């Protein structure tokens, strides 16, 4: 079925590959060549994971866990049982995500809109690739990737973090967090503002953009604007993921000890390094 | 055990919240329809929400939603398959028929107003005190189409007064008349303002405005839809990047 | 790209709507920043400042200076040191022994309590400001409601939880590194917080806010060419911008939202971050001493 105003948009075209071959819809979902590719990669990965569960001995979601090759395999292949399955699932994941993104590009073309969404999504994909491809390679071992388990991957986050003491000290990490907190702050603010205008005090007429602007202007002395609040949201979100990837790509590659010791470059700076007093 | 009770109650709350949220997002577009405009058999598991009424400002009435308000206008499309899920190809010129990525909606045929009751968008020459404050001032620049031919010249900026920003560029054509071009569909360069979506021959086709001092929401939609629809429907006339580089 | 504007425009300073606002409490317009002008609005101010604003603004600065003075103190009033150890200084809360009393000596707990009182006032007076500015303009109270969720966690961290546990020593210290250490230690003493279901939910909502704002932010920009950012008007009279936006998602993921609805998904995705978080923290040490253990049975 379609939305009461949909028909006029379901026209031919927009495809990047295969022409009109896969240019059709299945219910609400649009397919296209990459819709097919997504299914393929998705199915293959879910099947290989289900297969990894058999060899493991459970169908318990909270226990299933596909680990990457042991450090013993460096960047080489590994028996489907000791890292291979992971390797091939990681391949299916990357192939599914990327296809998913290319699938949004075709939809953008058929709808005549900008490519901001898939472009934004690619930042998510790159952060993923940083954890399972880039960082592992730079450290020369597939074994540094995180395991695919609902709970086992937190163990990884936990153990990977404590390898360098309290991870809070990773400077790039502080920046990432700041954008994550700021973005949620901004999301709640934007949502509330648009809502406070469309749904004013009972009985009154819905407010106008000028009200949104004056409310915020009265509250903090500034209004970023309707166009600007959306650029901000995208900016805050992508920057959070950019710095997340950055904080990891440098951990274990160019930095190896307790992150807290890195802050010494500032404490031991020649001019004030030995001045008596304070904490140091 | 409070914890168990809490996490248990949270999952019950979340389920209802998603249910509530999903139904609130059905105040437009539903009920669903079969490709021929008839109500679909399966409307899904979520029900239409209880209507809501928006008291519109500037005495422009009210808006109750969800509402029976239908499609109404004609669509130059024809199905290409007997089954569902297949494209509907245009029977005429998609650009001129306003279908596909060139689509528009029958919005109110009056200008959007600012909080004070005044026309939200205005040609800079009529916007008291407004001036270009940063970046290249496009007024006076020639306009080049995607076919690399001169489509016209910029004779003014249409400004969003409250949001205090540029929305359209008023481009004058050979015949002496003007058209409005969406600001985000043009590229302002130091010696030209390039319009990739359309070719010089498509400019006269851009929908016009009945009054030369304002634009109605209806006209904005036709203009914007028309210009965007050129990304797909004017692809044959879109010369390459190297070709553009070759023309300095 | 429509991330940055190509050309900036400027006209008469916009003094805003009047409605029932006391025009006497508003300042004049500030300067116009061409810099901010590339990303959002160039105009700064005016800002409304009634008694609540001044009160709040006063407490806030006092809170900030109480900490600052303490830092200068333990820096030996030496400027070179102050800057060197800025992140290492910390205004600590009263040791356990003092319970919830104010008996603790200034240099060992009282100064923290003073700073806290200033913060308490500053935050709550600002909450009313949030409610009132909306009221004067005849708008809903969504902002104040959402702000309350953030206040909920802040309240749990330094007020409700410490009181339920018997001492101010449970609260968070006012310091850059120290408050970070307090966070790592918190998870440490309560079994592993990753085993706390509300902590994991709070994460789903934090990641989810990033996910949702990227989506919404990119969507509106993707359709700014059809005036998609004039959201209130798209709500009142659906345009091709709201339809293409809805259809992109419907075709991509099987369902979609409305120009208004999307803002409800948004307020909830963001607000649930601190709502679930606050619950998981209030439950820690009060009802559950060890999350790994709790999850075990
Ligand atoms: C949630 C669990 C922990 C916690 C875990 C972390 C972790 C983990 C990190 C932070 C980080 C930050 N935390 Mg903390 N933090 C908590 C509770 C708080 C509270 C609070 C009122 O409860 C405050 C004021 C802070 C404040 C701060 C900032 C110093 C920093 C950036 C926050 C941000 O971007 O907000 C978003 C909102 C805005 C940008 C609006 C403006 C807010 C401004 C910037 C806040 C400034 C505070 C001011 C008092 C001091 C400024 C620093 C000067 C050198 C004096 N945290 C609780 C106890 N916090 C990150 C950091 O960089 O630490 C160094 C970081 O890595
Ligand atoms: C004890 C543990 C350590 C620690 C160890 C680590 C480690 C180790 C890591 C982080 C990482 C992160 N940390 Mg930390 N961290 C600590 C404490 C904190 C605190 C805190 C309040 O104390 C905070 C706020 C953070 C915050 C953060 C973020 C900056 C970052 C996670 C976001 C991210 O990577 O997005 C990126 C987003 C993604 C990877 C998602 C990708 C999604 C893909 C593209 C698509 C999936 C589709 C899907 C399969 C579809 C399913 C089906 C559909 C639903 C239908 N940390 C403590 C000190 N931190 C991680 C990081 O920064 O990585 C870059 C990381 O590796
Ligand atoms: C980001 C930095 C770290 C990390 C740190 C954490 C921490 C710390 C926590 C999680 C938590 C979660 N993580 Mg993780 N996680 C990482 C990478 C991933 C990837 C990935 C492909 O890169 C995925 C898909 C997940 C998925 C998940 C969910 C099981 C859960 C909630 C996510 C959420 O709501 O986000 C926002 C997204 C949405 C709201 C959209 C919906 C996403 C859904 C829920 C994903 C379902 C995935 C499914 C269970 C597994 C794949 C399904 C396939 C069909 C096989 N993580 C990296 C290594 N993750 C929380 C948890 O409770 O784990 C038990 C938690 O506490
Ligand atoms: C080793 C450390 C522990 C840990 C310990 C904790 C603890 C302890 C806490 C969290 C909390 C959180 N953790 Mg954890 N966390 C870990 C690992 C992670 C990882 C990770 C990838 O490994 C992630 C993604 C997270 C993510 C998160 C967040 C979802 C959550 C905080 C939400 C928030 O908005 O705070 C930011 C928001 C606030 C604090 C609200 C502030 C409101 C007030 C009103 C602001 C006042 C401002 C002031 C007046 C100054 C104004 C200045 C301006 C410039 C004007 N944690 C590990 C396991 N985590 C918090 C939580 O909720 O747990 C459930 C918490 O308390
Ligand atoms: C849904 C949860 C999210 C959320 C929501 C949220 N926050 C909110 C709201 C909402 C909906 C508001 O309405 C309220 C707001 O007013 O937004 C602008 C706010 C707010 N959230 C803020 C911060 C904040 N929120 C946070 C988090 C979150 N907020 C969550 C992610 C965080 C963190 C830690 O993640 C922070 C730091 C504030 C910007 C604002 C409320 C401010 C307030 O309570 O009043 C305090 C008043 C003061 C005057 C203190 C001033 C302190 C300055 C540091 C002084 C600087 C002095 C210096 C200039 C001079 C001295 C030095 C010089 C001499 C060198
Ligand atoms: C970059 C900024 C943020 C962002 C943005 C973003 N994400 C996006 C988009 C954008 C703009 C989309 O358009 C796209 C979307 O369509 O959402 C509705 C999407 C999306 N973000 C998703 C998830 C997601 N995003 C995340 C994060 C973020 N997304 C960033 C914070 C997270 C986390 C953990 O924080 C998650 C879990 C999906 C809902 C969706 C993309 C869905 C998709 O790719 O479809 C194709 C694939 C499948 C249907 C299934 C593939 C199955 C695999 C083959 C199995 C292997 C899985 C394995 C690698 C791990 C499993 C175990 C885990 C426990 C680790
Ligand atoms: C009307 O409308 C509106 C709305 O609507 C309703 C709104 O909602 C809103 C709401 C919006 C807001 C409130 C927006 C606020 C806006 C912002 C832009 C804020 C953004 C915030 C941040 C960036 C966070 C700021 C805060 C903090 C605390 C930052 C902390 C950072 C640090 C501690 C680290 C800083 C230092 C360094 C050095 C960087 C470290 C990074 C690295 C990568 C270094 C790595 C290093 C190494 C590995 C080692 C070193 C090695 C080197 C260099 C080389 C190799 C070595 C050799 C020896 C050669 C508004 C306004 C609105 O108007
Ligand atoms: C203002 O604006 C805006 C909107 O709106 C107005 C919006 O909405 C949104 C979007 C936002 C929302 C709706 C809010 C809610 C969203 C969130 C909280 C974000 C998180 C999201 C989720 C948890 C949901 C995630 C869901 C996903 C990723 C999709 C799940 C997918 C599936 C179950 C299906 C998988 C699909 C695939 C693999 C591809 C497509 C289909 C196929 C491959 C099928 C192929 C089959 C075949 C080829 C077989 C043969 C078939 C045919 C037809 C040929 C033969 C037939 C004949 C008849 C001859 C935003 C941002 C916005 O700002
Ligand atoms: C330049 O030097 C001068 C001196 C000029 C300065 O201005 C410098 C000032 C700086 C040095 C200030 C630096 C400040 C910081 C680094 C601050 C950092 C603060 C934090 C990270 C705060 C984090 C968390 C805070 C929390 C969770 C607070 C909660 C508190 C409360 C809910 C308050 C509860 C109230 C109490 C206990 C009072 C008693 C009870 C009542 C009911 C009144
Ligand atoms: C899409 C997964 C999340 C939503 C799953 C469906 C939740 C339905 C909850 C219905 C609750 C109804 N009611 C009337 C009891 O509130
Ligand atoms: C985490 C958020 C998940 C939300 C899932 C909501 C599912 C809603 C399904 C709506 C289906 C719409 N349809 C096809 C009936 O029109
Ligand atoms: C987030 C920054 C907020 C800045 C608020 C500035 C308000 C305008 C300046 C005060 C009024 C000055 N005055 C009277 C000279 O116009
Ligand atoms: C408004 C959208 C809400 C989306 C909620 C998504 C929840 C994801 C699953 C969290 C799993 C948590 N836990 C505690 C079981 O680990
Ligand atoms: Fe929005």
């Amino acid at each position: 079925a379609l939305l009461s105003f949909e028909r006029k948009y379901r026209v031919p075209g927009g495809t990047l590959v295969g022409g009109n071959l896969f240019d059709f819809w299945v219910g609400p979902f649009y397919v296209g060549f990459f819709g097919v590719a997504t299914f393929f990669f998705a199915a293959l990965g879910i099947i290989l994971i289900a297969w990894s569960a058999v060899l493991q001995g459970t169908w318990n979601p909270q226990l299933i866990s596909v680990y990457p090759p042991a450090l013993e395999y460096g960047l080489g292949g590994a028996p489907l049982a000791k890292g291979g399955l992971w390797q091939i699932i990681t391949i299916c994941a990357t192939g599914a995500f990327v296809s998913w993104a290319l699938r949004e590009v075709e939809i953008c073309r058929k709808l005549g809109i900008g490519y901001h969404i898939p472009f934004a999504f690619a930042f998510a994909i790159l952060a993923y690739l940083t954890l399972v491809l880039f960082r592992p390679v730079m450290m020369g071992a597939w074994g540094y990737a995180f395991p695919y388990g609902i709970w086992t991957h937190l163990d990884w986050v936990s153990n990977t973090g404590y390898t360098y003491g309290n991870f809070h000290y990773n400077p790039a990490h502080m920046i990432a967090i700041s954008f994550f907190f700021t973005n949620a702050l901004a999301l709640a603010l934007h949502g509330a503002l648009v809502l406070s205008a469309a749904n004013p005090e009972k009985g009154k007429e819905m407010r106008t953009p000028n009200h949104e602007d004056t409310f915020f202007r009265d509250l903090v002395g500034y209004s970023i604007g309707t166009l600007g609040i959306h650029r901000l949201g995208l900016l805050l979100s992508l920057s959070a993921v950019f710095f997340s990837a950055l904080c990891m790509i440098i951990t274990g590659t160019i930095w190896f000890d307790q992150w807290v010791d890195w802050w010494q470059w500032w404490v031991k700076l020649p001019w004030w390094a030995n001045i008596p007093g304070g904490i140091n | 055990d409070l914890a168990s009770l809490a996490i248990y109650s949270f999952w019950i709350f979340l389920a209802g919240l998603i249910y509530y949220l999903q139904t609130e997002n059905m105040r437009e577009g539903y009920p669903l329809e079969n490709e021929d405009g008839t109500p679909a058999a399966n409307q899904g598991p979520f029900p239409l929400p209880k209507p809501k009424t928006f008291i519109l400002p500037h005495g422009r009435g009210t808006l109750t939603v969800p509402g029976p308000e239908s499609e109404d206008r004609p669509i130059a499309l024809a199905r290409t398959a007997v089954s569902e899920g297949f494209p509907h190809a245009p029977t005429g010129d998609p650009m001129k028929d306003g279908v596909g990525p060139a689509s528009w909606v029958a919005r109110r045929d009056l200008p959007e107003l600012d909080g004070h009751g005044h026309n939200k968008i205005k040609p800079m020459k009529a916007a008291a005190g407004f001036h270009v404050s940063a970046g290249k001032n496009p007024i006076g620049l020639p306009v080049r189409g995607c076919d690399l031919e001169i489509a016209g010249k910029v004779v003014d900026i249409w400004v969003d007064i409250p949001e205090q920003m540029a929305r359209f560029l008023e481009v004058e054509l050979k015949d002496g008349s003007t058209r409005l071009l969406p600001m985000q569909m043009v590229k302002v360069q130091s010696n030209r303002v390039h319009v990739n979506a359309l070719s010089s021959d498509l400019f006269a086709g851009i929908p016009t405005i009945k009054s030369p001092t304002e634009v109605t929401l209806l006209e904005e939609d036709k203009i914007c839809g028309y210009v965007a629809g050129g990304l797909m429907y004017a692809a044959p006339k879109r010369k390459s990047v190297v070709a553009a580089m070759l023309a300095e | 790209q429509n991330i940055f504007s190509q050309v900036q425009v400027r006209g008469p300073a916009d003094l805003g709507m009047t409605e029932d606002v006391n025009l006497a409490n508003r300042s004049g317009v500030g300067p116009f920043s061409t810099l901010l002008g590339w990303f959002g609005n160039a105009q700064l101010g005016p800002i409304y400042l009634g008694s609540l604003g001044v009160l709040s603004l006063f407490s806030g600065l006092m809170w900030f200076f109480t900490i600052g003075i303490w830092f200068w103190y333990q820096a030996g009033w030496n400027p070179a040191v102050f800057l060197r150890d800025l992140f290492f200084f910390s205004l600590e809360p009263p040791a356990p022994e003092y319970g919830l009393s104010f008996a603790a000596p200034l240099k060992e707990g009282g100064l923290w309590l003073i700073a806290s009182f200033f913060m308490f006032v500053a935050v709550w007076s600002w909450w009313g400001r949030t409610y009132l500015r909306a009221q004067a303009l005849g708008m809903g109270k969504h902002t104040a409601w959402a702000f309350l969720s953030a206040i909920w966690l802040w309240m749990v961290l330094g007020f409700i939880r410490p009181i339920l546990m018997g001492s101010w020593s449970e609260a968070v210290p006012y310091g850059i590194f120290s408050h970070l250490d307090w966070t790592n230690n918190f998870s440490l003493v309560h079994g592993n917080l990753f085993y706390n279901p509300f902590h994991g939910l709070s994460i789903a909502f934090l990641y989810g806010s990033a996910l949702l704002f990227a989506m919404h932010g990119a969507t509106i920009l993707a359709v700014s060419r059809f005036g998609g950012e004039r959201e209130l008007e798209q709500i009142a009279d659906r345009g091709t911008a709201a339809e293409r936006a809805a259809l992109f998602w419907r075709w991509t993921m099987g369902f979609n939202a409305t120009m208004e609805g999307i803002h409800r998904w948004a307020i909830w995705m963001a607000v649930l971050v601190t709502l679930t978080g606050g619950i998981g923290i209030l439950l820690s040490g009060t009802v559950v001493d060890n999350w790994y253990v709790w999850g075990q049975n």
